[PDB]
DNA sequence: TTTTTTTTTTTTTTT
């Protein structure tokens, strides 16, 4: 439920995709 | 736990052995002296006026620069926006209005440049989007050991005042004796008569819509006002509605708002 | 039990022969017109959110600690045992503790924490609690076990967190068990939201049916004082006593005017004339 | 059977018309005016604000019903002990206030003149008290109109018993409790006086503050008005003791309103009767 | 097999069609109503202290002597010798009860023998001295007293919604079934917002405690209204609230009450 | 189409009449004209149609019922005319020329009388004027007449009453009817075709002019206001204005 | 060892 920062190395290059 | 006086010789002396600072305006930490363990902050505008943009620099500022553990549970948007957010205000542009500047930075490679300066040294958490989000917030406390905890937009979480008040008496009784800063942003109710929220009416402490318990329960409460209608758009203000370790409320100071890089700056406006 | 009231001859005896109030302390004008607080005795306090019960409440329990001889137990819930703890050491001694690192950095060294600590908690008057059917029976305890003569309960909206039937029954068991006990039973509450016009932390006259959660708070209350000041205003530290409701003798009204000290942290008797 | 005919009724009317009726109030002349007394068989229902007088007008009206009029009278008192409310009566008697003044109970503990104020109220059998579930308490009631023969009961604060029990809906419970009084003062044939409490109005001023109030404003059910014989409501506004009574309903005649004024007297503790 | 063909109706119809029992007092009722009928509920309503009591005892007094039909009255309120002693008053124009000097006089004048007889010497009223239970006692009233109108004084003290329910369906069977011309006196509820019934709120078909089946299940409802705390607590309005049987329904007339008396009637008033 | 509605005739320009296998609610509040209006469709769908109609009147006599047919068609207030009772009695002219078939089966363990009346005596159309003596059980009801409805194929109507309103005014003055505001449970709304509510001011300025509104329709769709009809207090006839 | 309807009474807020 809780996220932490290093999950979204590429994550947010996805979401930028 | 009926304990006598003489059981706290040493708790006490181990209790006297900090204000966390707020960052943008000096005249808030004059008339609070800062965050305490066991604090509850409040943070409110009208529809529109920047609660987050302030928040956010708020947990910016003490999340990489000061090496406190900040814990955000932002509600509107997802993880991946407010990470896009967190980003773009670190590195001083302005993101998701243009998408040459979104394109920019991935053809040379500097994207991985602004990843590894923020979330390097683990000082951010985030959640991802009522009595479920209590004892996730009790994890993120105990287990990850963090320091500031950040709650946002509270109208979705929450007859809407007993779970309101439910809400409120949790959250109050899990900042006490655990050693947290528990910032929470709420919303305003509608105006009935005189001038809206969007042109600069001086908001009362019983504006809190939902119920009376918003004010009952707080420890600091903060207002902001913007008059985006009026000659000044760029200007804010700063009110501190209430405070209960020093007792000093009313107008802390101005801040000049951008629209350049993102960030709202401490001004020097005068009334 | 049915009694016949020519046995009570000498129990009518008895009780003319025990009872007498507790002298209240930084204003003048409510021992006046409540003369004091006796055994069997609810005392409700109010004010708006953040107009100063709490430290009208704890200053109440330090003058009846530390000058009169009468054990004290406190239930504060809005705060730990520490910050209370510290509040009365500071208190005390006529300095503001919390508030300063640099007077906490400076007796935790000379060793005069010590000597801070003592003149308090000699005597061993002062008796703490630590945090709806177990409350009543600590307070049971409290009161026989250790023998406390002032038991004051604050913020009992946790408590009841429909709530207008647990708020009365609440209140019935909290009469009740001042009753036939023989303590006095101070009991802080909130106000509710104003319909139209202005707040009341804004300067507003507090009437006795703004106690927010049911009509019950002030029916099984013998006393029940209102604090009033306006933070906005041009003196933010003056507060007005208002004496809503009393059983005993019956005079409502403005008590008088007390001055804040915001280097000491007392509420002092002012000389404020309307 | 039950079917009693009309006919064969001629002796019991007979000896009921001819026996009863009487007992006037105190304090006021509009109130034996208009309710001509208090009757054996009623429910007269007395309410007011919060700490606005309806306990300091019931204790003076058994006072006079327990003196003046010998009449045996039994106060279910259940705000106070007995010990202060069966001291309160002594100084109502003598004309002083005795719990409100220390120097007073020293003076009478030295000199004696404690047994003389004790023995010249309480020479008769005349004031059963009570100290302290609604099941035990309607057997006292019943053990004090059956055993001792009380011609007067008064149950003062009926939001305590309806509250201090277990029930999950309250209505229903004041609606039981205020059915079996009045079967218990119907077939005992007792005065039964019952205090109780107003709730709170919905905008404008307080009871406290000199509103006037109606017969709707009565706490917690509609049968306290729907079950009572006589209601009786005291109004004033904290000249803060100058108390009106208004007769919101009265069953056995008709003629209802403002009965009249009183005045409180703060030395002695008497509801004397005003002129306006 | 219980259904029955509408062509083999002819004789059951031919004696069946082969107004009623008319009011006192108002005579815009039994103008509107036509009467009450046999094998009927009414239903009277008012506020505490309105005169419910009072306007259904001079119907029995009126239906007792005027028409010469058994009455059985059920005063669950009161006691028999009250009623009793009512009517005998009711009907000599003199209010007995409300009047001390002269209970004793005619108890040695020895006209109140020549009063008893008068107005109770036939078998026509019949008392009841206090769920199935009173149900077996209506019941042996119609059966062996050959009752044409039950008065019923308190339906909410039988009561110790599906409790109600029950008892109007079975009250409603009776009637239906016996044909006996039944009254019901009942309660009102508390109304929320605005004035009282007792301060002249007119009445509403909504406004009725216990459950919604007094107005389904009953033929007919009057309530009277009347300003107690007002300029004169005298004249009454009457209203209509359903008919079945002819199906006008509104205020029908105005009656006052003449202290001295006791009787409820007509008065001449426009508006 | 199917059978067609007299009196306010934006009902089947609207929900194009009745069909086979329906269930048809009618809910109004007590005087609002139920059973007024239900005896009309029962009249004028036996003698302008022809069909078998089945009576089913758990609320009142099988002889009320009856006169107030024989009144209504001979366009006479019967019931409420004390003089003309005693006048006719040309009593047989008026009865057998509209009960000369063997057209209506009235009703003095309710399902198998249905079910008699629809295989032993061949009823096109059931009317079932009181439900409330008839949660759980009366789901298991509604679903048992739902079954009936669609194993048999006849046209059903059913009739029940409305709930207390906790705020505002009540339907007999003039509260429109919405489709929550049914007792018992909610099956009467998820098992039903269509709903029919008449809506009039009962002690208001006129208590003649009823307002009809549509609240279910699997069919056509169409909901809302139809129209309004008055009632000629005296013939008793509802016909559209 | 659990989900839905009906109804009278006290409080806190909402466009
Ligand atoms: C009495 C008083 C206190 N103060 C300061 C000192 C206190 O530390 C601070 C308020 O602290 P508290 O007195 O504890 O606040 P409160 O109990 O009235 O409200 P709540 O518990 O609902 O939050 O305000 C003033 O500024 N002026 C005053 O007159
Ligand atoms: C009647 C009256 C009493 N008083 C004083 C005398 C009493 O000691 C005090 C009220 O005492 P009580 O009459 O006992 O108060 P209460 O019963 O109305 O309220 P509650 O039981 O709900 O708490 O007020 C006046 O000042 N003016 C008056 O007119
Ligand atoms: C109708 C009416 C009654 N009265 C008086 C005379 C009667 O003795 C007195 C009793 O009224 P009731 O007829 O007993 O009133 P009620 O039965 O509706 O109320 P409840 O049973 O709930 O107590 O009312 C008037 O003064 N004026 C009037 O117009
Ligand atoms: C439709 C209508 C009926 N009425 C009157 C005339 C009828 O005699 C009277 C009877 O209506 P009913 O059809 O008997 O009313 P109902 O069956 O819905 O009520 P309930 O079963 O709960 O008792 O209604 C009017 O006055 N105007 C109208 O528009
Ligand atoms: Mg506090
Ligand atoms: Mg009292
Ligand atoms: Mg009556
Ligand atoms: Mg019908």
């Amino acid at each position: 439920g809780v996220v932490s920062a290093l999950s979204l190395r590429e994550r947010i290059r996805e979401h930028l995709s | 736990g009926v304990v006598s006086a003489l059981s706290l010789r040493e708790r006490i002396r181990e209790h006297l052995s900090v204000g966390l600072l707020f960052s943008g305006c000096t005249g808030i930490n004059d008339k609070t002296l800062g965050a305490r363990g066991g604090e509850v902050i409040m943070v409110t505008s009208g529809s529109g006026m920047g609660k987050s943009t302030f928040v956010r620099q708020q947990a910016l500022q003490w999340g990489t620069a000061m090496g406190k553990k900040v814990g955000l549970a932002m509600l509107q948007e997802s993880v991946e926006e407010t990470a896009e957010d967190l980003i773009g205000l670190h590195n001083r542009v302005r993101l998701r209005q243009s998408d040459s500047l979104k394109r920019e930075i991935i053809e040379n490679g500097k994207f991985d440049q602004w990843f590894d300066e923020l979330f390097g040294n683990d000082t951010f958490h985030l959640y991802d989007s009522t009595d479920r989000l209590l004892a996730k917030l009790a994890y993120m406390r105990s287990g990850l050991g963090c320091d500031v905890i950040i709650l946002d937009h509270i109208s979705i979480v929450v007859d809407e005042r007993k779970m309101i008040d439910n809400l409120m008496t949790k959250l109050k009784g899990f900042a006490k004796s655990t050693g947290v800063v528990l910032v929470v942003i709420c919303h305003l109710k509608n105006p009935d008569k005189g001038k809206a929220h969007e042109e600069g009416r001086p908001v009362s402490i019983t504006d809190l819509r939902g119920s009376g318990a918003l004010r009952q329960l707080s420890d600091t409460i903060i207002a902001l006002e913007r008059n985006q209608q009026g000659d000044m758009p760029n200007l804010v203000l700063v009110r501190i509605l209430k405070c209960r370790f020093t007792g000093d409320t009313g107008i802390a100071g101005y801040m000049e708002y951008n629209k350049e890089t993102g960030w709202l700056e401490p001004s020097s406006y005068s009334g």
